[PDB]
């Protein structure tokens, strides 16, 4: 498998991060009937590259379904044990998926759990029995780590929402949308303020999700967040990962919103599951991040595009960050499936399980 | 002697401040003075100011006395005859009294604009300036709520609430220990002042400083309404640097200018950096 090529000139501060282009892909230098990589893995990597699956739990679910299909299509070779052979076989697939798009924390945790489950397979176990048990374990993981873990968080966040509240959300989040919909269904009467940002503009995925539910929702961009915050009662933010030092790694417009919310005495709430907890730490968005396609910053304002041909200018760089890190002092409450714990109890949950 | 009797009788107007009555007594005793030299008049009025601040231990009396002495020096620097200079002093004191007795109305007119419709205002104790500001605000068809602390030393909060209830304004009396509790429900804090120090801070009731901190911790706006004759050339480094003549359970304390947003004087809306400029231009 050939390595993916870099596109454009990266920033000096982010020169250690890969920057790819959505237009080009690796499937041009691969077999049409895939042989080295599994066809399901190739489809998943193409969907990750084209941006068809652009979430956090959705990416993990798609990866787990592709892994289930691979295990179902897996056949152990002679003279080899399944425990080592499957682990050695699933490594190039993860390398190709990382080449397509940098993996998320949920995907890393799922890969680690599946590797542990495969390594913990006995030798005397039959092939079909082991494959069926692995599929059942993946199904139970999906059930009790995403589906069952969201209902507990929705039930815990219901007692924190009161009548007449003004909740401010940001971007697109499955857990936040589910919590708001269930709170409106239970009987709570409030209104939501949706904040969005360029170039993904995924906040509209939540806005039209609330109007279809009946919740009165407003829409505005992230530069106008300090104007609407004086009327906001509480801020509900989604988390892509909770680091071992209490910091919150999420969409690039999260730490800024939490900082501006602190200046207005607005409590900041973070919702995340226990399967997204990382044992690693991070103090700034410079050591580990993701550089998306820099051609997405181009916008047509008026008649022409100011960034139509930015490659001609030598000293012109286009930075398109994806993730950012929020310090623990800006987070007031963290809602998980175990209960409402402070932002400093992240290692404890990492130690219990 | 009889200067204390006149000064205490001048405070029969419930709306007249103590410093205003002190200045009026000083002007009356300057009029009735039979001296023939400027130095003797200066010394007699200095001892009279000493006696007045010995009667009333407020900072406003000392500020007014210093302002009167500076005005005397300024009027003496020009003519140097002590007869025409005395007539000039008399007419200038008359004009100064007529101009300074109506400063509260101007402060209210220029400050009542900062109050929005439906906002929450926090006050510490009873002061005529905040009362006039709230009256001018409610006269402009504005609706708001007022929280006031009781000021345990002397229950001025209940008096302020009783005075505000006559204006048909929703008022609620809170305890001095509950300042940090209702701080989140207050949109702005408006306090008076008994004396403005050189740097820009204020000298007010004992429960003021601890309220300026709790507001700073919550980014709440903190406005101070005070007149111009309360500018005194003092620089307290801390709570212990305040002179004992003003504190006497302390009855007064100092608040730093970094915790003050704006000052509303008869000179206009100023920052804490303008008091030092005015005091330097005055050469007090």
């Amino acid at each position: 498998v050939p390595t993916r090529k870099d596109y454009g000139s990266k920033v000096s501060l982010f020169s250690h991060l890969p920057q790819y282009s959505r237009q080009n892909s690796l499937t041009q230098f691969m077999s049409i009937p895939s042989s080295v990589i599994h066809p399901a893995m190739v489809r998943l990597g193409l969907q990750y590259s084209q941006g068809l699956v652009s979430g956090s739990n959705a990416r993990c679910i798609a990866l787990l379904r592709a892994l289930q299909q691979v295990i179902q299509d897996y056949t152990t070779p002679p003279n080899e044990e399944l425990s080592r052979d499957l682990v050695n076989k699933l490594k190039p697939y993860m390398s190709f998926l990382t080449q397509c798009r940098p993996l998320s924390a949920s995907m890393h945790n799922a890969i680690k759990f599946l590797n542990k489950e495969i390594t913990s397979v006995g030798s005397s176990k039959r092939e079909e029995e082991a494959k069926s048990e692995l599929r059942a374990a993946i199904d139970r993981y999906v059930q009790e780590k995403i589906v069952l873990a969201a209902q507990a968080i929705s039930r815990f966040a219901y007692q924190k929402i009161s009548n007449g509240d003004v909740i401010l959300v940001y971007g697109c989040s499955s857990l936040v949308s589910r919590i708001l919909q269930e709170a409106w269904t239970e009987g709570r009467r409030f209104r939501v303020v949706v904040v969005d940002s360029r170039p993904w503009l995924e906040g509209r995925h939540t806005l039209r999700s609330l109007v279809h539910a009946g919740v009165p929702a407003s829409y505005l961009l992230i530069p106008a967040a300090s104007y609407v915050l004086p009327e906001v009662s509480k801020v509900l933010l989604g988390a892509h990962a909770l680091l071992a030092n209490g910091s919150v790694m999420s969409r690039v417009g999260t730490a800024q919103l939490a900082l501006v919310a602190r200046a207005h005495n607005v409590p900041v709430l973070v919702c995340c599951e226990t399967y997204k907890f990382c044992e690693r730490v991070q103090t700034d968005a410079f050591v580990s991040n993701e550089l998306d396609d820099p051609d997405d910053l181009q916008c047509k304002r008026g008649e022409h595009v100011a960034l139509a041909n930015w490659q001609n200018h030598a000293s012109l760089r286009l930075l398109n960050l994806v993730y950012d890190v929020t310090p623990p002092e800006l987070v007031d409450l963290v809602i998980t499936e175990l209960g409402m714990i402070p932002c400093s109890s992240v290692p404890v949950v990492l130690r219990v399980k | 002697e009889l200067i204390e009797y006149f000064k205490s009788q001048m405070k029969e107007d419930p709306d007249m401040a103590s410093a205003v009555a002190a200045i009026r007594t000083l002007l009356e005793f300057l009029k009735r003075d039979k001296g023939e030299t400027i130095q003797g008049l200066r010394a007699n009025l200095t001892s009279a100011i000493e006696t007045l601040c010995g009667v009333d231990s407020s900072v406003a009396v000392s500020s007014g006395g210093e302002l009167f002495l500076r005005f005397i020096s300024l009027a003496s620097l020009e003519y140097s005859d002590y007869s025409k200079c005395k007539k000039i002093m008399i007419e200038r004191g008359e004009l100064f009294l007529r101009r300074i007795s109506l400063s509260r109305n101007k402060i209210a007119d220029l400050c009542h604009t900062f109050i929005k419709d439906g906002a929450t205002i926090l006050t510490h104790a009873y002061s005529r300036v905040v009362l006039r500001v709230l009256e001018a605000a409610v006269a402009a068809k504005k609706r708001f709520s007022v929280y006031v602390t009781e000021s345990q030393p002397d229950l001025s909060g209940k008096k302020m609430a009783k005075a505000l209830c006559h204006l048909n304004v929703p008022v609620t009396v809170v305890l001095d220990a509950a300042v940090g509790y209702i701080m989140e429900k207050a949109d702005l804090v408006i306090v008076g002042a008994e004396g403005v120090v050189e740097n820009g801070g204020i000298i007010n009731k004992i429960g003021t400083n601890q309220m300026a901190v709790c507001a700073k911790a919550q980014n709440k706006p903190f406005y101070v309404v005070a007149e111009s004759f309360k500018f005194v050339r003092l620089f307290p480094l801390n709570q212990q640097d305040v002179p004992d003549k003003f504190k006497y359970h302390p009855w007064v304390d100092y608040t730093a200018p970094s915790l003050i947003t704006l000052l509303f004087t008869d000179l206009g809306v100023l920052t804490p950096s303008a008091v030092s400029d005015e005091l330097i231009k005055l050469y007090l």
